[PDB]
């Protein structure tokens, strides 16, 4: 309610804004298994090419 | 003038987690599948009709 | 049509090798009279700290 | 990576009677936090009128 | 790196009126633990006699 966002001086313009954010990370555990090494835990189903 | 993440250096500690570490161990198939015998000595004789 | 999705073998015990002991491209399955095998277990897995 | 066992004979003098050495090994997979966000600006009178 | 500071006048319009912006910064140094050791062999009759 007091910030500047883009070029809107938010208070003097009689505006407000919502700032929404999250922070996220992702990891895949593609190690060795009891069967052997370099194993990927993901398989994919895809359409055929053009 | 401002403070970057690189300019804070090792005041920000990197964390550790063991979530991906554990893997289930697998037993012999043949000890599940077949009747076992407890041996008391190196060698046992089993006669069969021939 | 996938005619075998609800196939279960004729009172057979079914044992799937998860040790990575099963090689690639050598055999798909073995059928056996398990009464004609014994696995003698003279000693079980034992650990000595050195 | 996984260790590997071997079969060994009883001997005090022959190489076939020596228990073999082997290693496991581990590696790192990692989570790095990254920020996703939006600013949504509006007039205070519009928010009161709605 | 150490931050700077300034004398600031009360002022709605003059450059002396503004407050200054400055950084501080840090760098890393590491303790790495290294082994120092000796073995002293002695006859166990001597350590039992002494």
């Amino acid at each position: 309610d007091q910030a500047t966002v883009g070029s809107i001086n938010l208070a003097e313009r009689d505006m407000i804004a919502l700032r929404l954010k999250a922070r996220f990370a992702y990891v895949l555990g593609n190690g060795a298994t009891a069967v052997g090494d370099n194993k990927t835990p993901v398989g994919a189903v895809v359409p055929d090419g053009s | 003038a401002d403070i970057s993440r690189s300019e804070v250096a090792t005041l920000i500690q990197e964390a550790y987690a063991n979530d991906l570490l554990a893997s289930a161990k697998k037993g012999s198939t043949v000890l599940q599948a077949f009747p076992t015998v407890n041996m008391g000595t190196k060698t046992t004789h089993l006669p069969v009709l021939a | 049509n996938p005619i075998f999705r609800d196939e279960s073998f004729n009172g057979f015990g079914t044992y799937f090798n998860a040790n990575g002991a099963w090689p690639v491209g050598v055999a798909e399955a073995l059928v056996v009279d398990s009464s004609r095998v014994r696995i003698g277990v003279r000693q079980d897995i034992t650990v000595k700290f050195l | 990576t996984l260790p590997g066992a071997s079969w060994v004979s009883e001997s005090a003098t022959e190489p076939e009677g020596v228990k073999p050495t082997s290693e496991a090994t581990w590696a790192d997979r990692t989570l790095v936090a990254e920020e996703v966000a939006v600013i949504i600006p509006v007039h205070e009178n519009v928010v009161d009128d709605a």
